[PDB]
């Protein structure tokens, strides 16, 4: 590796020559520039996950009383004598349910 | 791209900004909640005063 | 009686169609104001944030 | 197959493009026209119903 | 990784110099109206929202 | 390429389009009976709340 | 400019102190309490500009 | 009958592939989060550390 | 093929994400619950101070 | 200008209390920790200027 260590020389004679840029009076202040830059990013970030969330939670409740209209159509159906609407309006109920369930879980 | 699917999708993402207006100031500084108790309370006490009188 | 048994079946999905396009009307109108809050509060919350150089 | 993946790559990167282009105000007011558009021509059609009725 | 703080480094320095060129009267001021600015658009939306509302 | 069977073909065309509108809906999500039925019946509890009156 | 707006600011309050013992016996009891509410808001502001000033 | 036999499969094939939309539109919500939640803790760790380079 | 299958890939480089992230915490050490239920305790004590007030 | 800093985080802290006090009385026992949580944060911030001073 002969090479390699004429290579490290470079490297070791570059860091030395940047090392003499950096002032004692600049480089510290900036420093502190970008970690106000970090710290807004992540924010946003985390403000956009955080509106997922809610976002869940509104659809989840609608599901829930969805769910409660088809019952009531249920209920008068059979009381009516509609037999044949009254079970299309219990299989959607089930499957609003289950919705909100994945939901709820979700959430 | 029907109408029923364009209006879904313009809708979530008016409330996707909803909630990243709410989240970005929670973030930033917000609640303005400390404040409103303080003036509720203290409104409260308003009224008994202004009963007084 | 052919027309009538016909024309009851349009004016029936008229009627509901006419009631599903206007829930659609009304909610594009508060959905647009909803969006312009959104908008205003997000730039708020960044100018009034310190979080910024 | 690997081909077919490739354009199903290309057609996504657009989809977005274009989804990124859309501002809400204008594509949700754009929707509510396309479906009074719509029920104008269905009201013609009840339109003549009823005149063939009478 | 010494290149990317070469960069940094003159990135900082560059901060400095227009930093130095603010006064404060001016950009305290500029400030201010950036604020009310800001505030008048967030009114307008509480126009629509009453005017939807009536 | 006659009259009798060029208005034959012209009206199958169309009772395949009644249908296809009507399977077209179906698929979408479509029925409207559902809320009908209670119109229905609450219109009767109408009938008797106006004979009450 | 601070001192006329402690004092400018105060006897507004003041009227809204008026206001609310009017309020209160007349009859409004919600108008009062909101007339109040504009009081303290102003008495709060004041006490800001009094330090302040 | 062989076509109302026929139509019975016809409701339940579509059906069958709705069930699998239902599944994607759930799970596509999800991986949008997912995705985003991991990045932020990958951009705070590089943050927290980064090592003498 | 492109289909249920391009599906498949993309949830799965989403999940690995989330993997490497959280191997990330554990690798570089958890400073975050060491922080936070020490955080909340302290606040318990003054819960009484405060109660007591 | 360390001086400043100092007594302003000193005056904060009280304003705090003084809410989680409200809060206590009132039964509004969530915003209470928060605002405790934020004037040991600020007594904290206080103790550090004056070492610093």
């Amino acid at each position: 590796a002969l090479f390699d260590r004429l290579g490290r020389v470079v490297r070791a004679n570059l860091n030395d020559l940047v090392s003499k840029a950096e002032d004692p009076e600049k480089v510290l202040e900036q420093a502190v520039i970008d970690m106000q830059e970090d710290l807004v990013q992540l924010r946003q970030a985390v403000a956009r996950t955080i509106a997922e969330e809610k976002r869940t939670e509104q659809r989840l409740n609608q599901d829930t009383q969805e769910a409660k209209k088809w019952e009531d159509r249920a209920k008068l159906a059979l009381t009516n004598g509609e037999e044949n609407l009254a079970r299309e309006a219990l299989a959607r109920k089930k499957s609003l349910t289950d919705t909100a369930a994945a939901y709820q879980t979700q959430l | 791209s029907s109408a029923t699917s364009a209006f879904e999708r313009m809708e979530n993402k008016v409330l996707d900004m909803e909630a990243t207006s709410q989240a970005a100031g929670e973030l930033a500084g917000f609640g303005i909640e400390n404040q409103f108790a303080q003036l509720e309370a203290s409104s409260g006490v308003e009224d008994e005063l202004a009963a007084l009188k | 009686a052919q027309q009538r048994t016909m024309s009851e079946n349009l004016r029936r999905n008229l009627a509901a169609l006419e009631a599903k396009i206007s829930e659609a009307k009304t909610k594009k109108n508060m959905l647009q104001a909803r969006a312009k809050a959104a908008k205003a509060n997000a730039e708020l919350q960044q100018t009034l944030g310190g979080l910024g150089t």
